[PDB]
């Protein structure tokens, strides 16, 4: 039998709480396996687990390029532009400017918690919903 | 490495050593040289080999 | 130690090797657990 006409909504930022969906994760066989995915390509990519981010609230959040895995990881925040069409002709600005050849850390300050700043949150939300 | 700027007996026959045209070194010499491989290239080279 | 040849190895040149040594091995033994158990992977410690 046919359930009734359904839609699912899906919420977006500012909803977001340390400890989202940590509930899930310990029950859910198919939760664990969006989390644990997605926490192995954020460790792998760019150095961080949102795992982490999401269940502790760190205030601060230093990335490490040391090694040749860590060398991967910087070329990963070098690569990473804002191809900006401001004026008549595109403008490039590079995002992370403090990142170069020459850098061995990177470090993400909030105020409050990490899980409060925009490059966080919005994967902890699609995340915990996907989960 | 002459231990301090006195009697170290050690000490004495550094100056006998450097005649073969070797070198001896005081402890803040020392102390560059190792701190020369704390340097940012020499810490990039440590982490390959 | 000083004065110590093969006949004279005793307490003071096996006390000796374990600072020289063996606690040395201790020592960086222990830093690599500290750095695993956090799963630091990118920030090694150059041994001098």
């Amino acid at each position: 039998i046919e359930q009734p006409v359904t839609t699912f909504v899906f919420t977006g930022q500012g909803s977001q709480e340390q400890g989202m969906g940590m509930d899930l994760y310990k029950t859910s066989k198919a939760a664990q396996d969006v989390w644990n995915r997605a926490d192995n390509h954020f460790k792998d990519t760019y150095g961080f687990s949102i795992l982490d981010i999401v269940i502790n609230n760190p205030v601060n959040l230093t990335i490490h390029f040391g090694g040749e895995k860590g060398k991967r990881i910087r070329e990963n925040y070098s690569a990473m532009i804002f191809e900006t069409i401001v004026d008549g002709k595109l403008k490039t600005e590079k995002i992370f400017k403090e990142i170069n050849e020459h850098s061995t850390s990177y470090t993400f300050r909030s105020e409050k918690g990490l899980l409060s700043a925009t490059q966080f949150t919005q994967p902890a939300l699609t995340l915990m919903e996907k989960a | 490495t002459r231990g301090t700027g006195l009697m170290s007996a050690n000490n004495i026959i550094a100056e006998g050593i450097e005649k073969m045209g070797v070198r001896t070194f005081s402890q803040k010499e020392m102390a560059f040289n190792l701190l020369g491989l704390l340097t940012p290239e020499v810490v990039e080279l440590c982490q390959k080999s | 130690e000083q004065g110590i040849e093969l006949e004279h190895i005793d307490s003071k040149s096996e006390f000796a090797h374990r600072i020289m040594l063996t606690n040395i091995l201790r020592m960086m033994g222990c830093v690599k657990k500290q750095k695993s158990a956090r799963g630091i992977e990118t920030r090694p410690a150059q041994v001098i």
